[PDB]
C-alpha cells in the first residue's frame, strides 16, 4: 500500500516536472494559454543485478599471449 | 613426420557488477494539443510551425527511439 | 596420418537476478464517450476529429499492445 | 480481506490517475463537459524473482577464447 502509492506520487512528480517544462518551453511560441500537455510515464521497480565477464578473442596468434609452448617437431625421409 | 605442440593462453577480462537503479524510466508518452491562432480566427497553424514545435516537444522530452518514446502533437480550436 | 587435439576454452557470461515489482499493469483497457456538437445540433464529429481523439487518447493512455491494451471511442448524443 | 481492499483501492487509484488524465488532457477541444472515461486495468501481484545467466557463442574458432590446447600431429608416407 504504502510502496503502492510511493510509486504513485513518484510517477505524478515526474509528470508534473516534464508537464511544466513543456509548458514552459511552448508558451512563449504560441502564447500563454493556448497549450496543454498531459505526460504518462511508464516506470521500473524491479531491482536488477548484474554480472557481466568478458573475454578477448585470441585466436590469432599474432595478438595471444602465451604464457608456456612445447613445441616438438621429428621428421624422417 | 611429426609435431606436437602445448601451449598455454593467457586472457583478457572484465567484470562489470552493476546494480541498477529503481524508479528509472521506461516509457514516455506525451500528447500535447494546441489553439489555433486568432488574429482579428479560423486560421490553424502551418506545416512548418506544426514540424517546429514537434521539434522542441520532442527535445524538450529527452525522446528515446530505444525506450520506444511516443509523441503526438495536434492543432484544433478551443473551447 | 592423425591429429590429436585437446583444447579448453573460456566462456563469457551474463548473471540478471531479477526482483520483479508487486503491483504493475498488465492490461489497459478504456472506453471512451464524446458528446455531439451542438452549434446554433445533430452534428457527428467529423472522422479526421474522431480519428486524432482516438490518437490524443492513445497517447494519453501509454497504450502499449505488448500489454494487449484496449481503447474503444465512440460519439452519441448526450441526455 | 485487508491485502484484497488494499490492492481495490490501488486499482481504483490508478483508475482515477488515468481518468483524470484523460479529461484533462480531452476537455479543452471538445468542451468541459462533453467527454466522460472509463478505466478498468488488471493488475499483477505475484512477487516475480528471475535469474537469467546468457553465455557467448563461441563455435567459430576466430572468436574462441582459448586457454589450453594439445594439437598433436603425426604423418607417415
Amino acid at each position: 500500500r504504502d510502496l503502492n502509492d510511493a510509486q504513485l506520487k513518484f510517477a505524478n512528480d515526474v509528470e508534473s516536472r516534464i508537464q511544466r517544462r513543456i509548458e514552459a518551453i511552448l508558451s512563449p511560441i504560441v502564447g500563454n494559454g493556448n497549450v496543454h500537455a498531459q505526460v504518462t510515464a511508464q516506470l521500473d521497480f524491479a531491482n536488477k543485478e548484474q554480472t557481466e565477464e568478458h573475454y578477448s578473442p585470441n585466436g590469432d596468434a599474432s595478438k595471444a599471449t602465451l604464457r608456456s609452448r612445447q613445441l616438438n617437431i621429428s621428421e624422417q625421409v | 613426420t611429426q609435431r606436437n605442440e602445448t601451449s598455454n593462453y593467457e586472457v583478457d577480462r572484465t567484470i562489470r557488477h552493476t546494480k541498477m537503479n529503481v524508479g528509472d524510466i521506461e516509457r514516455l508518452s506525451v500528447a500535447v494539443v494546441v489553439n489555433y491562432k486568432t488574429l482579428a480566427k479560423p486560421l490553424p497553424l502551418t506545416a512548418d510551425q506544426m514540424k517546429q514545435i514537434e521539434d522542441l516537444t520532442r527535445e524538450a522530452m529527452g525522446f528515446s527511439d530505444k525506450r520506444g518514446d511516443t509523441l503526438n502533437v495536434v492543432n484544433s480550436p478551443f473551447s
